[PDB]
């Protein structure tokens, strides 16, 4: 079977999407960026990945969003971690949450199929989109709210849109936040947020 | 006393064009097209009327971009109520719009931002 | 179960029968089926009715299946769910009477010729239809009447030479109009209705720059952070903003949002 | 608590009324309503948000897409850029009036939860809160 065992003590075994953001900007060099997606294979690698589990996706945005990654891709763990670590490098001018964040409220979660699974779109912000692009940054985060979709941004460096963090923060509970300084501190604290992340969402009422 | 292509009055260069673009980008272009220029900036009725004839070339009912912008965030607001806030969590909570003259009479609309028009830069030399 | 593969999790029961080279359906199916997975297979025919035994069916795939004839006959009560892409329909099966739940139906990449009146008749709670890749020229009008809660339409890659003026008409929830890649020249005078398009595609179409493209010229500019470009990459599925990518006369030329109009009134 | 026809939240009375009128008269309308009376007023992340956004969603039932609340544009002037892109101070302005959007509503979308700002003139239905009576 596809099947696949688990790396490690930690494994991730319950209902959930999680959505791997990557801010796309050259706000973070080609050598950075590859951290960054390191990190994204290091998170993925702690979760019990399938279909009726945990649910991967990965979309990099810079002035639109590249999805290498859907939801209902029923591949094996070790594939979509392949295609995780081979997210090419984009480096914009201008990365957009805010756009981001439309993709994932009008695409990504258009529709709630497998409510009995938590949904989270992890946001990983290194730039700042022009104040011009955020007029509907609000009404997307609390859009997301009303589907149930928790966001977790996680700011890298002093480009980081500190302001949009924080509101995310802001709009509610779960909507915890982590910001850092480098590329580095990220599998520095990869448990953290994973363990966030993974006590965010519910068990299979079986087992 | 100004570069072809453009106009003179009252001491300033001022120039239109028919390129379309956001308030945002119309400044950027303004700006980049003669040191010291940015979008035209009406401080007079006889002023307005001078620049109501560089237009021509545009559809009559259109209208250009102009020196101000974002003319609802940089507001101070006030509950009736007297509640205190901390504007900090009022992001961009207000529409994001800025100004456009229209010719055929010369009056202001408050539109939003985002929108693509045609724009009149101005400069000193 | 001999041939397809059962999961249960949560409300729902997942059979998967899908690359099993199946020329019919199964048998012995679980009873509490809620989606089921008859994708790449064989099944050059297949029968609606045949499911009845299920009720609880939400979700029947059948994409990728070298199928010429759909039998609407019969009736299940929940299906929301039909995916009839890739394969080879000469005509869309009227499910507005067997399929009423149905939410999103998708029968891209088949050989339509053109579209039925009444052809959604019956589809009430349909949100999503997707008709890319296909040969349709021109749509019937009044259309996605008896679909007004629909939110994405992929008119993509087809024929398409003339829009029905009211298409769009009534809807209060599109959210993605696809209609990039055709042989599109003009569009009718307020065609988008005062709607709120996050997303539209419009490239890979030979727009006639004259003076009847200005209502698309205007629409342009006022919308230009709704200009997306559809574009796949083996491992790439991406959307960007560009509204310079709607251009008369296609390639990489001239935007019709600065097509000048001179000569027009 | 709250007199009859109120529903009460945080040691509050609100009140959807389903009468179209500007602003202005809404504002009037509310503190004739009860002593301490006004459109209300929404503490921008608590409880309260949704508590307004309930209370009215679940009862505005209609075509309407605006609610007045207490929040406006306390600057004079028709536009809040005092200087032009250039520095000049904005002296002679001459904007279309009903352009000028100093008051804020609930917007219909998403539960009446989201601000904006309107045209004052604009005759939409209010909410009002006042301090238990």
């Amino acid at each position: 079977d596809i099947s696949e065992p688990p790396l490690h003590d930690f494994y991730c075994s319950r209902l959930l999407d999680l959505v791997f953001l990557l801010d796309g900007s050259s706000r973070l060099s080609e050598a950075e960026f590859e951290v960054l997606k390191a990190f994204v294979v290091d998170m993925m690698e702690r979760l019990r990945i399938s279909q009726k589990w945990v649910r991967v996706a990965v979309v990099e945005y810079h002035d639109g969003s590249h999805a290498y990654i859907g939801l209902k891709d029923r591949k094996r763990p070790s594939e979509l971690r392949r295609i995780a670590s081979q997210v090419k490098y984009a480096g914009s001018q201008v990365a957009s949450t805010s756009e981001v964040l439309k993709y994932t409220l009008f695409q990504i979660f258009s529709k709630i199929d497998r409510p009995e699974a938590s949904r989270i779109a992890l946001l990983l912000m290194a730039s700042q989109e022009p104040q011009r692009m955020s007029r509907n940054f609000v009404r997307y985060v609390q859009g997301l709210k009303k589907k149930k979709v928790i966001v977790i941004p996680v700011g890298i460096g002093p480009h980081a849109n500190l302001k949009q963090i924080r509101l995310i923060e802001k709009q509610a509970p779960e909507n915890k936040a982590f910001v850092l300084s480098s590329v580095d501190e990220l599998e520095q604290q990869r448990d953290e947020i994973v363990s966030y992340l993974c006590d965010l969402a519910p068990e299979a009422p079986p087992p | 006393d100004c570069p072809p292509d453009w106009s003179s009055y009252e001491g300033h260069c001022y120039r239109f064009f028919k390129e379309w673009m956001h308030w945002d980008d119309a400044e950027e272009f303004c700006t980049e097209q003669q040191t010291g220029a940015h979008l035209v900036s009406f401080q007079s009725k006889e002023e307005a009327d001078f620049v109501r004839s560089l237009t021509s070339e545009m559809l009559k009912g259109d209208v250009v971009w102009i020196g101000l912008s974002d003319v609802w965030n940089k507001c101070r607001f006030e509950w009736t109520d007297g509640m205190e806030f901390d504007y900090d969590d009022y992001y961009l909570i207000a529409e994001y719009e800025c100004v456009a003259s229209k010719p055929t009479n010369n009056k202001w609309w408050i539109i939003p931002c985002t929108r693509f028009k045609n724009f009149v830069c101005e400069f000193q030399a | 179960h001999p041939i397809c593969e059962v999961s249960k999790v949560a409300s729902h029961l997942e059979v998967n029968c899908d690359k099993r080279q199946l020329t019919a359906l199964p048998p012995d199916l679980p009873k509490d089926t809620t989606i089921l997975h008859l994708s790449e297979n064989l099944l050059y025919t297949f029968s609606l009715a045949t499911l009845m035994p299920y009720t609880r069916l939400t979700q029947l795939n059948l994409d990728r299946c070298e199928l010429t004839k759909l039998q609407v006959d019969g009736t299940l009560p929940v299906l929301g769910t039909l995916d009839l892409s890739h394969n080879q329909l000469q005509s869309l099966p009227l499910l507005g009477q067997t399929l009423p739940a149905l939410t999103v139906l998708d029968v891209s990449f088949n050989r339509l010729t053109s579209l039925p009146l009444g052809a959604l008749r019956g589809l009430g709670e349909l949100q999503e239809l997707y008709l890319k890749g296909n040969e349709l020229k021109t749509l019937p009008p009044g259309l996605l009447t008896p679909t007004p809660k629909l939110e994405k339409l992929s008119l993509a890659n087809n024929q398409l030479t003339e829009l029905p003026a009211g298409l769009l008409n009534g809807l209060e929830n599109l959210d993605t109009l696809l209609l990039q890649e055709n042989s599109l020249y003009t569009i009718p005078k307020g065609f988008f209705g005062s709607h709120l398009l996050p997303f539209a595609f419009l490239h890979g179409n030979p727009w006639l720059c004259n003076c009847e493209i200005l209502y698309f010229r205007r629409w342009l500019q006022d919308n230009a952070e709704n200009v997306y470009v559809w574009k796949q990459g083996v491992d790439v599925k991406a959307m960007t903003s560009n509204v310079a990518s709607v251009q008369c006369d296609n390639s990489d030329k001239f935007p019709v949002y600065k097509y000048p109009g001179k000569g027009c009134p | 608590d709250c007199p009859s026809g109120w529903s009460s939240y945080e040691g509050n009375c609100y009140k959807f009324f389903q009468q179209k009128m500007n602003w202005a008269d809404a504002e009037r309308f509310c503190s004739e309503q009860a002593k301490g009376g006004h459109l209300v007023s929404i503490k921008i992340y608590s409880k309260e948000k949704d508590f307004v956004g309930d209370l009215v969603t679940k009862n505005i039932q209609s075509s309407d897409l605006y609610a007045w609340i207490g929040l406006r544009v306390e600057n004079k002037e028709k536009q809040c850029s005092s200087e032009w892109s250039d520095g000049s101070s904005v002296s002679y302005e001459n904007v279309v009036e009903r352009t000028v959007k100093k008051c804020f509503a609930l917007e219909k979308d998403l539960g009446f939860v989201l601000w904006i700002n309107l045209y004052c003139a604009q005759k939409n239905p209010f909410v009002c809160k006042s301090p238990p009576p």
